[PDB]
């Protein structure tokens, strides 16, 4: 059906699919009578009223015959929903059934422009996508080569037991000195032991020289990447990967490295059992035992990292800003995982711990911990489980009696005890800011914004003394995200070039640079001006919002750029660069026997709270000059209907 | 800005 052929797209197209289906028409009907609607001739009942009539009383009935099936399989919910579905289509529709017609008409006619949309699989006819296969394979090898040693060590292991029972059996029983030169029958034996002493020495060299190797590409790059990325994320950027590649990697070199100790203590018990001058078992015993622990020691050390940073519940939006008195979570996870770690390691939390500026920089306030301090990793079934410690429950104490931009940092501790082994583990959370109250999120998320896009470190806590500048083709990017993640679109070129002049001015170059002053630093700054807009939009403008019906962005300059020689009616909408607590105006051309150009005092929510805008736009009304009203506002930008465009936002 | 709301 149309309907599977839709299930089967990239994720972007089945998502404007999405976007299509509201409690109107229940997308649970369109899939359950796909066939049946796909079939029907919609556009003809979209213009007569008995055609329009007789199919949906006949919808209705297709719904009965899916509520029955439904109950044969006793599926519940579905005979719920489907019961809620048609029930509500019926209140609906059972008094206008030419517009549910109109609905599903173009509702699978928008569906098929998607599918040919779709069909940009013409500009279809690596980077670490090779980078992941090499490390599968340098790993992949340590992991065998490992197994291939104990392999030998068991077959050197067996020699020597044979041989040790061939000597004692000579010298054990009842011109014989000539024969007792079957000495040579051992001193072959021995040369036998030497060699493959000496061999079995030289792959655990090889081995730990190959793994420390291996071992500096997984830790150096990998775990390096993933945290950066797990930052922009942090800040909207892409989905971050999950560690379960990088926890795999760890997790295989940890156990080779720990069966490589497991060969080390069984060469010894070899070496116990017999020994001799320049025996390479006693030589290397040393330096091998040390390297392997010392490998072993960092690789699980940096494998200790937090999975999710801090963040209030309350304000998922805002993951590194956290409110005094208020509760939040973090959550660590030990990237290695092996059965011999589960419950053993008790995590404590610490704030500000080791921290300069508790002395270092004056004023500099200081907080205190409040719920549970320490948790146990624990075991968690994800496809692969994970060894992972959460905190939840933890609340930030002002122990009192540059301005609130102050970073601070949250550290876990940890350690292993095993036998005669002991590894202290510890790591911190990215730069954290606290605050006392609400108003002050925009602010603060402001500085994690500037950290985050320009540090690549976990530690400073100074960093705002000296904040570096951005690359506009940087902070451009970063903006972008904060609309594409309050809202379903982002800025776009033609918004963001606006925005870059605001801040570089005219010569606005990809390389411009940004100081943190010219951001968050008579009226209000910058940041505090591009977050309020986003208040308004999610809180007041959504759907015209996402639906494009925006432009937002433009200069005044640019605004009668495009409004100059253009039809009469047609107006723009944009954000005011004026208003301190962010609005909307529009701006449009007239005709008056070149263009005038006109734009109304900036809509805020004080008016938004009362009218819609798109209510706004549809009633506005002003003293045309033949002194009778009329509102000038006809055509959307690229030529739009005033209520083609923004007809179904109308309240009525 | 030269109109009213
Ligand atoms: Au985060």
């Amino acid at each position: 059906s149309q309907w599977y052929e839709l299930q089967q797209l990239d994720s972007k197209f089945l998502e404007q699919v999405h976007q299509l289906y509201d409690d109107s028409f229940p997308m649970e009907i369109r899939q359950y009578l796909a066939q049946w609607l796909e079939k029907q001739d919609w556009e003809h009942a979209a213009n007569d009223v008995s055609f329009a009539t007789i199919r949906f009383h006949d919808l209705l009935s297709q719904l009965d015959d899916q509520y029955s099936r439904f109950s044969l399989e006793n599926n519940f919910l579905l005979q719920h929903n489907i019961r809620k579905s048609k029930r509500n289509l019926q209140d609906n529709f059972q008094e206008d059934p030419i517009q549910m017609s109109m609905i599903i008409y173009s509702c699978l006619k928008e569906e098929r422009k998607i599918l040919e949309n779709a069909q940009r699989f013409n500009q279809a006819q690596t980077v670490m996508l090779d980078k992941q296969k090499e490390l599968d394979s340098k790993v992949r090898n340590v992991k065998d080569k490992v197994m291939c040693i104990e392999h030998e060590i068991k077959s050197l292991e067996d020699l020597q037991d044979e041989y040790d029972f061939k000597c004692k059996t000579l010298q054990n029983r009842e011109a014989k000195s000539d024969q007792k030169q079957e000495q040579l029958l051992l001193k072959k034996m021995y040369l036998m032991l030497d060699n493959k002493r000496k061999e079995v020495v030289h792959k655990i060299i090889e081995l730990l020289n190959v793994t420390e190797l291996t071992q500096n590409a997984l830790i150096n790059d990998e775990l390096v990447e993933w945290k950066r990325r797990q930052q922009s994320a942090c800040i909207g950027g892409p989905p971050n990967a999950c560690l379960d590649q990088l926890q795999n990697w760890f997790t295989i070199v940890a156990e080779s490295l720990q069966q490589v100790r497991q060969q080390l203590k069984k060469l010894e018990e070899l070496e116990q059992k017999y020994t001799y001058e320049h025996d390479p078992i006693t030589k290397n015993k040393q330096v091998l035992w040390d390297r392997t622990f010392s490998l072993f020691q960092q690789l699980i050390q940096s494998s200790f990292v937090v999975e999710r940073q801090p963040c209030m519940p309350t304000h998922p939006q805002r993951p590194l800003v956290l409110k005094t008195g208020v509760q939040f979570t973090v959550k660590l996870r030990l990237l290695v995982k092996l059965q011999e770690l589960n419950y053993n390691l008790k995590v404590k939390v610490l704030f500000d711990k080791d921290v300069n500026e508790r002395n270092t920089v004056k004023g500099f306030r200081k907080f205190n911990i409040l719920g549970t301090h320490t948790k146990v990793m624990n075991m968690e079934e994800s496809t692969n489980g994970s060894l992972a410690a959460e905190f939840r429950h933890l609340q930030l104490k002002e122990q009192k009696n540059i301005v609130t931009e102050e970073l601070h940092s949250l550290s876990f501790e940890t350690q292993l005890c095993q036998p005669g082994l002991v590894i202290d583990l510890e790591t911190t959370s990215l730069p954290v800011v606290v605050i006392s109250n609400v108003s002050q999120l925009p602010s603060g998320w402001a500085s994690i914004l500037w950290y985050n896009m320009l540090v690549a470190e976990p530690r400073n806590l100074s960093f705002f003394l000296t904040p570096p500048c951005a690359r506009w083709a940087q902070l451009s990017e970063v903006l972008s995200w904060q609309f594409s993640s309050v809202t379903k679109r982002g800025l776009n070129v033609d918004q963001l070039n606006m925005l870059g002049e605001k801040l570089l001015g005219p010569n606005a170059s990809p390389d411009g640079l940004i100081p943190w002053t010219r951001f968050c630093k008579k009226n209000f700054p910058f940041w505090l001006w591009i977050e309020s807009i986003l208040e308004l939009i999610k809180k007041h403008l959504l759907p015209l919002w996402n639906d494009g019906c925006i432009m937002g962005f433009i200069s005044k300059e640019r605004e009668r750029a495009l409004l100059k020689d253009q039809q009469p009616g047609t107006f723009l909408l944009r954000f005011s660069e004026s208003s301190r607590e962010g609005a909307i105006t529009f701006t449009w051309v007239e005709r008056s026997q070149e263009p005038d150009f006109h734009a109304v005092e900036p809509y805020t929510k004080k008016e938004l709270s009362a009218v819609t805008f798109p209510d706004i736009i549809r009633n506005y009304k002003v003293m045309a000059a033949e002194n009778i009203p009329e509102n000038p506002l006809k055509y959307l930008y690229p030529n739009i209907d005033k209520d083609h465009a923004f007809g179904k936002y109308y309240s009525r | 800005y030269d109109k009213p709301h």
